[PDB]
RNA sequence: CCCAUGAACGAGGAAUUCCCAGUAAGUGCGGGUCAUAAGCUUGCGUUGAUUAAGUCCCUGCCCUUUGUACACACCGCCCGU
RNA sequence: CGCAAGACGGACCAGAGCGAAAGCAUUUGCCAAGAAUGUUUUCAUUAAUCAAGAACGAAAGUCGGAGGUUCGAAGACGAUCAGAUACCGUCGUAGUUCCGACCAUAAACGAUGCCGACCGGCGAUGCGGCGGCGUUAUUCCCAUGACCCGCCGGGCAGCUUCCGGGAAACCAAAGUCUUUGGGUUCCGGGGGGAGUAUGGUUGCAAAGCUGAAACUUAAAGGAAUUGACGGAAGGGCACCACC
């Protein structure tokens, strides 16, 4: 895993966080 | 078909832009000017193979087919107009210039002046292939 | 570690040079990084001189060069074998080939 | 299932009085065959003419844009359309260690021709220089440059088209430029390396048969 | 263009892939100061005449 | 051993082996095995060439410089769903 | 042959210059600015580094216009392959260009904070000044340029060395360090978990800054050496290689 797409994949979880964490706001 | 000049003395000077990209030659006979044509061949024309269409024997062929319609239509002597790709891409001259060059004055052809006439930019548009480059 | 001193290009007061793009490729490389050659070639090699200088219509026609800067990033010009690898001593000599 | 060559005309190419080797060669048109005339086709046709080819001893690097401004009959006279140099002779000039200076002169004649010359410039390592750089301070380049400019607005402000052609010829221009500026820096290969032309006059038929003598 | 005889004066090195050709200096003993470099096939020493079908070619060095 | 029967095989596809002088190949004869015994092997003569005196192209091996996150060592190491 | 539009300024172009950094390359003009040198000019400690706070900040990305030449994420298609949502190729939207606002991050690197002193040598080079035989241009000499020979200061660097330092690579700084203290800011404390969760804050958004713990683990790592290996470069050898 390459330090960076690790960085994107790590990204892209905490953005579908915040979508989730969201609809109950 | 028919140059009415004299006998001997005068030449009936042409000029070829010999076009040698890396994957095609081209051999274009024109007039002084360079607005009339009198003979044009490719590589492409003379192989059945797409492969060796810049392939220094299809340069050949090409140059000896013009040299044989030009030597028809009076024209003795030819100046030379060398071309590579150029403009954002390569400016070397591609494997067919040299054949068709030596080619044509074999087949009986005068050489009268030579020079690059390659598109060579002050600086061009951003060239093909992204930043990194064509990989393989 | 640290291989080259220089870091393998030659800005030392810049911070920035302009991206050449490599001839060969088209990778875009630091100017002052680029491996540069300048190519001056006759037209004809030496079997088309014989034949030009026989069917030139002139008198003793110098014939003309082609003068082209050709611009290479590492991996193109270690593949087509223009520069190549050295011993670590052998690797300071700035000294052009004869 | 007809030859198109076989309707072809080959008329002569004739070089202004400014020039010793008279004729340049040989171009083939199609006959007035409907509404299209040969002449009126055959008028804006430009011959790239190596120097050495029309003047009778000259350097041969130097070219000149010959358009056929007018044809009186099997005979396409011709008229100056801008200087050139070979990129073989402009690429050699060009070599690392010295400065390249170039300036260029949107000028008029006396007459209404509009040129655009293009001077250039290398300074030159001295007989006794031992230093490799042998460059020019940007003062010095655009004080050359300032000289380069007033001496091509004073070469041909004053003079027709005939006698600055007769001063392109030669090195009249470039070698006057040449000595002027080794006051400031001295530079040797010092050429106008192109003539462009941008606007003539409503053509006059005497004025062309004055440059044919 | 006729078929000429040459004298092998040097012969050079060993070219070719395999090493399965003598390069040559050959000198026309027609034009008896005429002199090329040329590859030839099998066992050459010096002094012994090569038949050129042509002698307008002229090989490149070792 | 005798008589009789008289199959394929008409010079061998891709691929591949061995070899440079008394060599290759042809040709037989000994030795080993052997109560019975050579289409094998190990020796011996006999007859006796073509080609080459070269190269690193292919295949291997060995160097020197190089790179390495390998070290029972690239059949190594190793990353993510 | 022309014409148009929009990009970009080749060659000259350099271990060259300038800029705090990001960065900066056609000509000409205007606008302010700046280092360095020169100074028997002036003020006379006005300084150095810096929580808070502030300016600038590559590319990509965002919002509103203007533009759209080339290139080109996404996309469609043709190839390769077992597959190939890759590499290759033909097209190709966002973008790439300009103006106005955001954004505040890069391997933003010299992976090296700033100011000051001291400690070898040598050849260069850039800028300014100083001195000196001689060539050369303005020819008509002056003094200015172009060279040559040195000196001084500041600059990008370079080579060499048992200064000395360092785990070593290497470093005139990464030296003057157990013989340890010139001033000062930021910051690290085994590897993961993790730049994650959570709270705050900034942003239109993307995301930025601040930022743990539970848990898990005996190594992870740095430099160098020897081997082995390579689809890296070169050299050599063999009819168990070739010709």
């Amino acid at each position: 895993m390459r330090a960076k797409w690790r960085k994107k994949r790590m990204r892209r979880l905490k953005r579908k966080r915040r979508k989730m964490r969201q609809r109950s706001k | 078909s028919l140059g009415p000049q004299v006998a001997e003395g005068e030449n009936v000077f042409g000029v070829c832009h010999i076009f040698a990209s890396f994957n095609d030659t081209f051999v274009h006979v024109t007039d002084l000017s360079g607005k009339e044509t009198i003979c044009r061949v490719t590589g492409g024309m003379k192989v059945k193979a797409d492969r060796d269409e810049s392939s220094p024997y299809a340069a050949m062929l090409a140059a000896q087919d013009v040299a044989q319609r030009c030597k028809e239509l009076g024209i003795t002597a030819l100046h030379i107009k060398l071309r590579a790709t150029g403009g954002n891409r390569t400016k070397t001259p591609g494997p067919g210039a040299q054949s068709a060059l030596r080619a044509l004055a074999r087949s009986g052809m005068k050489i009268g002046r030579i020079e690059d006439v390659t598109p060579i930019p002050s600086d061009s548009t951003r060239r093909k292939g992204g930043r990194r480059g064509r990989r393989l | 570690t640290k291989k080259r001193r220089n870091n393998g290009r030659a800005k030392k007061g810049r911070g920035h040079v302009q991206p050449i793009r490599c001839t060969n490729c088209a990778c875009c490389v630091p100017k002052d990084k680029a491996i540069k050659k300048f190519v001056i070639r006759n037209i004809v090699e030496a079997a088309a001189v014989r034949d030009i200088s026989e069917v030139s219509v002139f008198d003793a026609y110098v014939l003309p060069k082609l003068y082209v800067k050709l611009h290479y990033c590492v991996s193109c010009a270690i593949h087509s074998k223009v520069v190549r690898n050295r011993s670590r001593e052998a690797r300071k000599d700035r000294t052009p080939p004869p | 299932v007809v030859d198109p060559f076989s309707k072809k005309d080959w008329y002569d190419v004739k070089a202004p009085a400014m020039f010793n080797i008279r004729n340049i060669g040989k171009t083939l048109v199609t006959r007035t065959q409907g509404t299209k005339i040969a002449s009126d086709g055959l008028k804006g046709r430009v011959f790239e003419v190596s120097l050495a080819d029309l003047q009778n001893d000259e350097v041969a690097f130097r070219k000149f844009k010959l358009i056929t401004e007018d044809v009186q009959g099997k005979n396409c006279l011709t008229n100056f359309h801008g200087m050139d140099l070979t990129r073989d002779k402009m690429c050699s000039m060009v070599k690392k260690w010295q400065t390249m200076i170039e300036a260029h002169v949107d000028v008029k004649t006396t007459d209404g021709y509009l040129l655009r010359l293009f001077c250039v410039g290398f300074t030159k390592k001295r007989n006794n220089q031992i230093r490799k750089t042998s460059y020019a301070q940007h003062q010095q380049v655009r004080q050359i440059r300032k000289k380069m400019m007033e001496i091509m607005t004073r070469e041909v402000q004053t003079n027709d088209l005939k006698e600055v052609v007769n001063k392109l010829i030669p090195d009249s221009i470039g070698k006057d430029i040449e000595k002027a500026c080794q006051s400031i820096y001295p530079l040797h290969d010092v050429f106008v390396r192109k003539v462009k032309m941008l606007k003539k006059p409503k053509f006059e038929l005497g004025k062309l048969m004055e440059l044919h003598g | 263009q006729p078929i000429k005889l040459a004298r092998v004066t040097k012969v050079l090195g060993r070219t070719g892939s395999q090493g399965q050709c003598t390069q040559v200096r050959v000198e026309f003993m027609d034009d008896t100061s005429r002199s090329i470099i040329r590859n030839v096939k099998g066992p050459v020493r010096e002094g012994d005449v090569l038949t050129l079908l042509e002698s307008e070619r002229e090989a490149r060095r070792l």
